[PDB]
RNA sequence: UAGCUAGUAGGUGGGGUAACGGCUCACCUAGGCGACGAUCCCUAGCUGGUCUGAGAGGAUGACCAGCCACACUGGAACUGA
RNA sequence: CCCGCAGAAGAAGCACCGGCUAACUCCGUGCCAGCAGCCGCGGUAAUACGGAGGGUGCAAGCGUUAAUCGGAAUUACUGGGCGUAAAGCGCACGCAGGCGGUUUGUUAAGUCAGAUGUGAAAUCCCCGGGCUCAACCUGGGAACUGCAUCUGAUACUGGCAAG
């Protein structure tokens, strides 16, 4: 029973970049889109696109820089089995700020940097690198 | 070992069974030897191990290695014991102190005499 | 009753007095209510040894607090200090 | 503004009083997993006017029995 | 609480100069500076990194004369401060009153200078002080009490100071035998043989 | 202008028809003190040979790590052959706080300030098998910028 | 039974006897550890050091004339406060002290009791248990110790 | 150590208390507690802190400060803010 | 606290030197013994037992024992495992429990933000000040990660409703 769509989405990229696919796709969701959009403009992929209406699927164009995937380490932190929330000041840093931590706030979903810009805690979803 | 199992059963940790039980955290204990005896090892190893059965103030009877080079002990000789375990002795987890409480001050030792109570010889 | 007095601090032969308010039934260095300054007998002009929040004091004696004679003198000083 | 809690009765087998069970969602101290904890109570049901399961709202008051210290203030759903 | 054996044995053990004698002669003239002391002191042992660390620690101690327990205090405080710990460690080691006096050339050897401090001969900022480990502050002005301004040793040491490099951070006036600790000395202001990073590494074991 | 350091030497056996024949395995690293380092390990019949040949292989294999200022650019771990090694940059002048085996590796590479710690088994060859990999897996503040197609501050 | 303890007794008795020392009990334990324990009786007193002297001499005669071929372990001992009594004569020497004893048979009503010696005979030892002056055949006693109590 | 409890759980009335209250009593109701550990058993004064630890934690509660408890043992009260 | 006086004059020891672990030989020594935190040690030579010389460490102390944490990721929340090393129930069903696809609305519980109250003093920490230094004492601050309350925020999780 798929008791998490997000982790699946991520592994679909990890097992995607590993298998060196050109592109991967998932059953979409208004959340995953927001997840994609932020990392999309964060250079970790080229572009996403979603089609279909009754079962809209999201589809992602993976990235490779020099025979190597741009994104290389992905981990869902706040998982259904154990949630995670962080206040403003304790917003983590991924690889000394080289990585990125995607966090949802009441003001939506954005990178950790943007969060501590607005000064908003939230739920840490994934560490990307 | 998932978190939902920890909340129903926190991780335990076994206690530190004191290898020196008969001391009960006392750095030393006073005792009276209820027996004196020596033991040689098997055929290949030839040596003599000095050791006394001693009843402690707490009521325990134990085995304490005789430091050696001072042997003036016999039944009803009081003695102070400290927890030291020598290799090659199965039940000896204690060493008799040398230099106090009814233990002969060992013959003159020019080296490491404090570990035997020998006072600095005044030439 | 509720009084303003001196608790002794510092070290042997070098005493330091925190002027506090407390129920008289409490030990000289027991609990108190509102530390309101300090006293140093051995300042010798090296540093101030009399700082008082006398208005807070005034507020207290205003509502029935009584004054140890020592600090009563101390209060007189800062007023003379002006 | 008065304070108040919003629990849910689990029993009313007693004269003019009820057993409300509150539910607080708390994060575990060490293991970080959020958990739900209940705090049963003994609320004074004036007039004996609450069924079972019907979610209620209470308020803390001076002691009224060996157990009760809480007064009901309203009912927000009547036990469908 | 101070080492009182022979001096050169240390240098011969630490295999370098330590300025443990007035310096009117060269070390080799007075010892086998190139070779460790003792019977086996001739052979060159195969030491260890740990051995290196220890040997560098004992150096900076011996070159300054701080015993062990008092030393790591300097360290355990030096680490607490800001900036490069092992750096400022030497900085405060350069702050010991005697050392400053020695740097000011009032005393040929630090011990000789230390004996002065211990013998109530020096006033920092006009007031007397006799603890050798007395740290000093910038702009302080040490001096010689007149009860010793005529001591034969102080003038001879001043006549030996200029034979060595005039320190920068602190400025002296040998005319009236009193100087000024203007600036806290910098790392470069010291020597380069000292490897402060391994000195930290040692205590960080 | 290179820099070398032996790590460990073991006497390994080899049982033959009549008895055995011991040998000697050396293990060493070589670095340029400038974020470029390799390691070598070679058996031989007696120590100086092993120490010699193993020293030479390490002159090849010298990867070039993109450290900055005697310290890493981000915490990093590396796991190889049952040995786990955590490292992370440290403040200025902190020093090389590391177990024995790693310390040389960190030293010859050019690192000056780094915290570190090993885990699991502490077999020396394994941890260096487990360290250099961890080292090269560092990422410059522009390797990302490049591979992320951004400017440096665009990540920083 | 007796692992030729007879020879063990002679082999130990000779050097011990040469020491002017009296021999009292010989016990050997096989399996747990092939260790032999010897009880000696010196009127002046028994230090460990003397136990070493006899341990060396007995070890010497033991080495040449040992055909049991068990592991070579054996300790020298001097009577403890709780000291085993094997001879009728030993029972005689301790006229009026408490001695514990256990019957060889593990059948019900076995004499696992202690008493105070009232009279001593060869085959029969009188010890008082439950207010009764009982008489015990020492051969039918598995093991017995005297005054485990320390005063 | 799995059930525990009959003044037990609740109500009415009276008494009682400086004060609310099974505090007590009458009366009525038949409850109340428990696997979110009741009950039972062993151990223990509690905290600020203290030691250790990179941290999270682990340990601990000597000194000093806050709180509690006790004053040969057991029981009872009197006086009195 | 100061001044004067006399005179180097009244004042250095304890462990250890096979490895771990800084520091080595001589002579006995005979596996006799003794040494021992572990691994180990001892023969006709032992840098490991004893003495000696020399050396290392520490110092008015130095060692031994005890006790606690650490090292120990060796209860692994941070931060472990379970084919064969210890560890997947013989299998299944299933209550409690845990967890839950997707869209909208609503809620504001969780969550986040802010405010406010409180979180004794001492202690710890920063910046000072004072005892000749230091320990020590002291000013001020920081912090006390908490709790409560109020006002917001609605992405997320929960609730409700409708799909
Ligand atoms: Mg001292
Ligand atoms: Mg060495
Ligand atoms: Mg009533
Ligand atoms: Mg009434
Ligand atoms: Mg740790
Ligand atoms: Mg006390
Ligand atoms: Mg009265
Ligand atoms: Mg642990
Ligand atoms: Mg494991
Ligand atoms: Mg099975
Ligand atoms: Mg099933
Ligand atoms: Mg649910
Ligand atoms: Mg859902
Ligand atoms: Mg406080
Ligand atoms: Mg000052
Ligand atoms: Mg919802």
């Amino acid at each position: 029973s798929m008791q998490d769509p997000i982790a699946d989405m991520l592994t679909r990229i990890r097992n995607g970049q590993a298998a060196n696919k050109a592109a991967v796709t998932m059953p979409s969701s208004k959340l995953k889109v927001a997840i994609a959009n932020v990392l999309k403009e964060e250079g970790f992929i080229e572009d996403f696109k979603v089609e279909g209406d009754t079962k809209p699927e999201l589809e992602l164009t993976l990235k490779y820089f020099q025979g190597k995937a741009v994104v290389e380490s992905i981990q869902r932190v706040s998982r259904p089995g154990l949630r995670i929330y962080k206040r403003k000041d304790e917003l983590p840093k991924v690889m000394a700020g080289l990585g990125i931590a995607v966090v949802s706030t009441s003001k939506g979903v954005m990178t950790d940097r943007a969060a501590r810009q607005a000064g908003l805690g939230g739920e840490i979803i994934c560490y990307v690198a | 070992a998932t978190v939902n199992q920890l909340v129903r059963k926190p991780r335990a940790r076994k206690v530190a069974k004191s290898n020196v039980p008969a001391l009960e955290a006392c750095p030393q204990k006073r005792g009276v030897c209820t027996r004196v005896y020596t033991t040689t090892p098997k055929k290949p190893n030839s040596a003599l191990r000095k050791v006394c059965r001693v009843r402690l103030t707490n009521g325990f009877e134990v085995t304490s290695y005789i430091g050696g080079e001072g042997h003036n002990l016999q039944e009803h000789s009081v003695i102070l014991i400290r927890g030291g375990r020598v290799k090659d002795l199965p039940g000896v987890r204690y060493h008799t102190v040398r230099g106090a409480l009814d233990c002969s001050g060992v013959k003159d030792r020019k080296q490491a005499r404090s570990k035997y109570g020998v006072k600095r010889p005044k030439a | 009753m509720v009084t303003i007095r001196l608790a002794r601090h510092g070290a042997k032969k070098r005493p330091f007095y925190q002027v506090v308010v407390a129920d008289s039934r409490n030990a000289r260095n027991g609990r108190f209510i509102e530390r309101v300054g300090f006293f140093n007998p051995i300042a010798s002009e090296k540093e101030e040894g009399t700082r008082l929040d006398l208005d807070r004091i005034a507020h207290w004696v205003g509502q029935g607090a009584t004054i140890s004679d020592r600090v009563a003198a101390l209060i007189k000083e800062v007023n003379k200090a002006a | 503004k008065i304070r108040t809690l919003q629990g849910r009765v689990v029993s009313d087998k007693m004269e003019k009083s009820i057993v409300v069970a509150i539910e607080r969602f708390v994060k575990h101290p060490i293991y970080g997993k959020f958990i739900k904890r209940t705090t049963k109570l003994h609320v004074h049901d004036e007039n004996n006017e609450c069924g079972i399961g019907d979610v209620v709202e209470i308020r803390e008051c001076r002691p009224l029995s060996k157990t009760k210290s809480w007064t009901l203030v309203r009912v927000v759903e009547k036990a469908v | 609480a101070r080492y009182l054996g022979p001096k050169l044995k240390l240098s011969r053990r630490e295999g370098t100069d330590l300025f443990l004698k007035s310096g009117v002669r060269a070390i080799d003239t007075k010892c086998k500076i190139e070779q460790a002391p003792g019977q086996h002191g001739a052979r060159k042992p195969r030491l260890s990194d740990y051995g290196v660390q220890l040997r560098e620690k004992q150096k900076v101690r011996r070159i300054y004369g701080v015993l062990e327990r008092q030393f790591r205090n300097y360290y355990k405080e030096a680490a607490r401060l800001k900036g490069n710990t092992g750096e400022n460690l030497l900085a405060l080691l350069e702050g010991r009153l005697d050392n400053v006096v020695y740097r000011m050339g009032f005393g040929a050897t630090r011990a000789e200078a230390r004996q002065l401090v211990s013998h109530k001969a020096i006033m920092v900022n006009g007031r007397v002080v006799n603890i050798a480990s007395y740290q000093v502050s910038p702009n302080d002005v040490v001096s010689i009490r007149e009860k010793a301004k005529k001591q034969s040793r102080v003038k001879a040491a001043l006549e030996l100071a200029e034979q060595r490099e005039k320190p920068t951070w602190l400025e002296v006036d040998a005319g009236k035998m009193e100087g000024t600790f203007k600036r806290k000395p910098e790392r470069s202001d010291l020597s380069a043989d000292i490897n402060e990073h391994l000195i930290v590494e040692l205590y960080s074991k | 202008e290179l820099q070398e350091k032996l790590i460990a030497v073991n006497r390994v056996s080899k049982t033959v028809k009549g008895g055995r024949i011991f040998s000697f395995t050396a293990l060493t690293v070589v670095g340029d003190g400038n974020g470029r380092v390799g390691f070598g390990y070679g058996k031989a019949r007696e120590v100086p040979a092993a120490i010699q040949k193993a020293m030479e292989k390490a002159r090849r294999n010298m990867i070039n790590v993109a450290l900055n200022n005697g310290t890493l650019q981000h915490p990093v771990k590396g796991v190889h052959t049952g040995s786990r090694v955590f490292m992370q940059p440290a403040s200025e002048g902190t020093g090389i706080i590391a177990g024995g085996a790693m310390r040389a590796v960190l030293e010859v590479a050019g690192v000056h300030n780094v915290l570190a710690k090993a885990y699991g088994s502490t077999n020396p060859i394994n941890v260096v098998r487990a360290t250099i990999d961890g080292l090269e897996n560092m990422n410059s503040p522009e390797m990302v910028a490049a591979k992320r197609g951004k400017s440096v501050e665009e990540i920083l | 039974m007796s692992t030729l303890e007879q020879k063990l007794t002679e082999m130990i008795t000779a050097p011990v006897e040469a020491l002017g020392f009296e021999l009292v009990g010989i016990e050997f334990i096989r399996g747990r550890t092939s260790t032999l324990r010897i009880y000696i009786d010196s009127e002046d007193g028994i230090n460990v050091d003397d136990c070493a002297d006899v341990s060396h001499q007995v070890s010497a005669v033991l080495d040449v004339e040992d055909p049991i071929t068990v592991a070579y372990n054996l300790e020298v001992s001097s009577p403890g406060l709780d000291r085993p009594l094997f001879t009728a004569e030993h029972y005689a020497r301790f006229v009026g002290e408490e001695v514990t004893l256990v019957l060889r048979m593990a059948v019900q009503n076995r004499r696992k009791w202690q008493g105070v010696i009232k009279a001593v005979d060869g085959e029969m030892i009188t010890v008082t248990v439950e207010g009764k002056d009982e008489v015990f055949a020492l051969s039918n006693i598995q093991k017995a110790n005297l005054v485990p109590h320390f005063a």
